[PDB]
């Protein structure tokens, strides 16, 4: 018995990822292993660390936690530093738009749980753990019980299948900060402090958690592990268009017919998650806007582009929130201010200063209680949250709403 | 002073074995806390500090970071709702309206009996079923007055 | 299918707000906005109950079948559950009785509605497979209810282990092919087996011995849409609606000589009398009427119009058809259409049965058509007298009886012809 | 040597498939074979009796048993025609002259292009809406000849 969850709409092309996830329920170990789980992990316990890792890296696998890092050059680089090591599934998602993280975590826990273990035995871990936002109660208890009953059939402990490996999955929850999802702010949050960001380089993979090499990595792609051993890189990498190869999950919502999870290959177009696979608009009215979650913002003449990682593709966590005709651009704006308002740690005085400012402004300018200095501070501030920022979210605070002024112009210039 | 009852001390004692150090338990411990009492009452953390070997003013620091816990307000029953860019745009106003007929509160405000909180939240991660919100660990989609009406007649 | 086959917009209107809900209006209505009249909220209650108690709560309610006996609802489940499992579920869709059009309104138009009914009763009777059988006839609702089932597997009120409760179900749709022997419940299993529909020897019943053998429930379409609310409003409030001996909605198909033919939503206290001048707006031309037809099962007569639309012994029963004829339509040209009906429709198993129910037709219209002879008189009036004995289902049983009935009620007509 | 095409041959197996057993999908089968060929040819029942492992003899009998298949004449639209009680009170025979004004055919007669066939039938369920006819799946009132040969004209 586990807390009430919404439904999440799940669809694949490819019946990876989402084979199971993609109905609304828990799977647990019996159905995974007779869906053949499992039999990757006993695959990898009979292969080197060094040959996982690179299938991994020949795999081309990319992370699924925005910054889109090789995978395997992100492990090789741990494995060059002395262990102990640690491995650390970032299950923190909270960025405006994204879910799809959790329909893995609630619908098919043994493909996360799986691939920790051949990750974790990858990299030389025995102590991995699983970081789960504070505000996803069901799938910390889900992940809970899956991990018991994987104990209980022998992939975790001692001696994993008389292999020698040794490992424990530990589940911690967030308690309500966004910024527990940055790699290092989340490894301060394991150590039981504020999360904080921390100057990097170094990377976690030098100095991590208890300052020992640790691999930080999203719920999308480990669950992508098993699949890599199970099929070899080569059949894996066949999967999509041979640069960006394998399966991405994309979590598509506002204005369409079909909002949810789509798995799909990276050379889908934009145009196609939302016309073809996501049922097009809401009363077919025009797209006006697809804000990358609180990233980026596209316009209806960017529709073409490819969901990969390419310089011109959408990249990041594949969120597309779709805004149509009606849509007030600086409503919305004002939405992703007051997101980064929130979440800002305030470690930094322009991060801290400015996500605040410009949330407060923008809430004048759209009441029409701006004066013309709440204006011009409003345009400087969005330009300098950046400065001296340790970590993305001070980087990015400003950049969506920037390009909602670059791209709409006529709807900001009526605010006056 | 303050002492937490043995059946609560106990779950601390729980979450507090397990991790491989102490100080990874806190906030498994502010959750349970929470649960327990609708509230962190600022009493408990001294003793809270004292399992967790770790000094008050650590503590202190954490619960204020931490935008899950409270400690002003104590409810049995957190209707969390989701305030953020999707919730907005597909009817974060009508669950909030619903609320109000219903419950006669409004963001940040306790019924009078002390049963239900609305706090605001930021995106819940489940913008597909926008406008979401969550009824302690309970999560739902918004769909009209009627539905949300019956829904909560199942907390009492 | 987000395009379905041209329906007629059936008339249909309501006093009690419940199974025409949103089936009043003429269009599908999809998932949301049955989710937002809080649909499937009653699924979710039923979860949280023992199946046993759902049974109590149908049997208390006092609903009964509309698919033309009147049975027990909650007795029916009863007499399934005391036999070993597995169990199956069956929605009875196969509506072709003439006149009779009320189920197709609830499938085409609030499909959700039946969805949820079906995965109630599944529940309570502990069946895990459930079928649809819907009449070759229906296209659209058949289209309608697999996208409807697919959307409810999309919100998760179907499949395994619905919303945690460890409940399994999947309602299968099947379709007719022509035959209104289907409707019967044993040929309609018969067929669900992929056979010929063949009516089989009653006992058992199939709350006993039904698909592969396993006990199964056969329930009405408009039996099943009243599930949800008596979970939804209680077995006691549901009582409420109506006269407390023949309680909640019942849905009255309307047709022939009144202005405005369609479906009614009415409580069974309502009068025949009623139904046609208060509700369906009287007569076309304002003529008298002659004769109501319940289906192809009964004649009223102008005498007879104070009855309630009940199933007392005095009242009107069946499935509440309601055919109006009026005072210059010809009882034998109408006898004779019926007559035309179960000629078409007799399975042939019985030898009375097939014989009767051919001959019956084939002397009424030499009788129609003034080429009788005195022996075909004489005969006609046998075969309608002798088309039920050795019968095994309802159908022989009332081949002759409405023909009988005009023959009672409107001899000098027959006369004429004689 | 008669074998279907395979795009039939594919829903054929999906109906198969649908069911938890296979003689079950033996009516959805039909349907989709005259679907396909404007009737049901004698030739495709053996491959079907294969398909749904059935005796021939089986599948003849249920062939044979529900009006709707038709082994006789290969027509592109079926105009089903109510002769029932409701609508010959209402103006069945109106609708049956409308149709041979514009077709030139009478019940159980197809046109000589082979494009419609009028196909007598019992009660359409669709009583209030008397007379009713069907044109394959597509169902009307018929209300006069300048109204049907309009909706007659849609079909190509
Ligand atoms: C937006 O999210 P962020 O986490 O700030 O994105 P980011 O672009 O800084 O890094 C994404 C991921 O790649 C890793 N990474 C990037 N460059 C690396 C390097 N040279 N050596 C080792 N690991 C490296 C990071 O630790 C992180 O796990
Ligand atoms: O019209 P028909 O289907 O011919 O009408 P009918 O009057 O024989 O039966 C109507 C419904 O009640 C059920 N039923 C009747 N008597 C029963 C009994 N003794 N035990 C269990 N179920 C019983 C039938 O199986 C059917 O579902
Ligand atoms: C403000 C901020 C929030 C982040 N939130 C998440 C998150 O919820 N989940 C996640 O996996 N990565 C998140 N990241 C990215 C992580 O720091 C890191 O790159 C990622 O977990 C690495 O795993 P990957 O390579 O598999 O993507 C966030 C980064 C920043 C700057
Ligand atoms: C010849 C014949 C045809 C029938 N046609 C139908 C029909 O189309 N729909 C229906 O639900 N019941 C029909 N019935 C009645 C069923 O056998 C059965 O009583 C009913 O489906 C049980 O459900 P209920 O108790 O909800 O009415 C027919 C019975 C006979 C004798
Ligand atoms: S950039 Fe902003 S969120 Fe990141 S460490 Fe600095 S203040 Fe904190
Ligand atoms: S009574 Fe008539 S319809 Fe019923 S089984 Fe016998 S022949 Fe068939
Ligand atoms: S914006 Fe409300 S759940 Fe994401
Ligand atoms: S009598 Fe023709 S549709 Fe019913
Ligand atoms: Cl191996
Ligand atoms: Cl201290
Ligand atoms: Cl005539
Ligand atoms: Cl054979
Ligand atoms: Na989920
Ligand atoms: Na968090
Ligand atoms: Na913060
Ligand atoms: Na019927
Ligand atoms: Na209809
Ligand atoms: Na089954
Ligand atoms: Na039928
Ligand atoms: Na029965």
């Amino acid at each position: 018995s586990y807390p009430a969850i919404p439904r999440i709409y799940a669809e694949t092309t490819l019946n990876m990822l989402l084979k199971r996830a993609k109905k609304p329920r828990v799977h647990s170990i019996d159905e995974y292993l007779k869906d053949g789980g499992y039999q990757a992990l006993e695959k990898a316990l009979n292969m080197s660390p060094e040959e996982i890792i690179d299938w991994v890296d020949k795999s081309t696998l990319r992370g699924g936690g925005g910054a889109g890092f090789p995978t395997g050059k992100k492990w090789k680089f741990a494995v060059q530093n002395p262990g102990p090591r640690y491995f650390i599934c970032n299950a923190d998602e909270s960025e405006p738009g994204t879910f799809k993280d959790r329909i893995i975590i609630e619908r098919d826990p043994h493909l996360l749980i799986e691939g920790i273990i051949i990750s974790s035995y990858a990299i030389g871990a025995n102590e991995a753990y699983i970081y789960i936002r504070g505000e996803y109660p069901a799938g910390y208890y889900i992940l809970r019980d899956a991990i018991e009953e994987a104990k209980k059939k022998g992939f975790l402990g001692k001696n994993i299948l008389g292999s020698g490996f040794d490992l424990e999955i530990y589940v911690a929850r967030g308690a309500g900060a966004y910024i527990c999802g940055e790699e290092t702010a989340l490894i301060e949050s394991l150590e039981g402090k504020r999360g904080h960001p921390r100057l990097k380089p170094p990377y976690p993979v030098q100095k991590g958690l208890w300052g020992k090499p640790t691999v930080v990595n999203n719920v999308e792609t480990i669950a992508n592990v098993p699949f890599i051993i199970s099929m070899g890189w080569e059949e894996y990498r066949y999967i999509g268009p041979s640069d960006y190869a394998g399966p991405k999950l994309f979590p598509v919502s506002g204005k369409v017919k079909k909002p949810g999870v789509y798995e799909l290959p990276m050379n889908t177009t934009l145009r196609e998650v939302i016309f073809k696979y996501a049922g097009g608009t809401l009363g077919n009215k025009k797209v006006k806007a697809v804000f990358s979650g609180a990233l980026d913002c596209f316009s209806s003449e960017e529709l073409d582009i490819p969901m990969d990682y390419s310089p011109l593709g959408f990249g990041g966590t594949g969120t597309v929130i779709v805004l149509t005709e009606e849509d007030d651009i600086v409503e919305a704006a004002l939405k992703i201010a007051e997101f980064y308002e929130h979440e800002t740690c305030g470690q930094c005085t322009p991060c801290r200063v400015g996500c605040y400012e410009q949330a407060n402004l923008l809430e004048k300018i759209y009441k029409g209680e701006a004066t013309e200095q709440d204006w011009e501070g409003f345009d400087f501030v969005n330009r300098n949250i950046q400065p001296t920022s340790i970590c993305g979210l001070g980087a990015v605070a400003g950049r969506l709403i920037r390009q909602t002024l670059e791209k709409f112009p006529e709807e900001w210039e009526k605010y006056r | 002073e303050f002492e937490f009852p043995e059946e609560l001390k106990t779950k601390l004692q729980e979450h507090i074995n397990y991790f491989p150090k102490k100080r990874q338990a806190i906030l498994l411990c502010l959750h349970e806390i929470q649960n327990y009492y609708g509230y962190i009452p600022p009493e408990s953390l001294k003793p809270l500090a004292d399992m967790l070997e770790l000094p008050l003013n650590h503590v202190e620091g954490v619960v204020a970071f931490y935008d899950m816990f409270d400690r002003e307000d104590k409810a049995k029953y957190r209707i969390r709702v989701c305030v953020s860019i999707v919730c907005h745009l597909m009817g974060t106003n009508k669950l909030l309206k619903a609320l109000e007929n219903i419950l006669g509160i409004k963001p940040g405000e306790v019924t009078p009996d002390g049963k239900f909180k609305i706090v605001p939240v930021q995106c819940l991660g489940a913008c597909s079923e926008a406008p979401v919100f969550m009824v302690n660990d309970d999560e739902y989609k918004f769909e009209s007055e009627v539905q949300l009406n019956e829904i909560l007649s199942r907390y009492t």
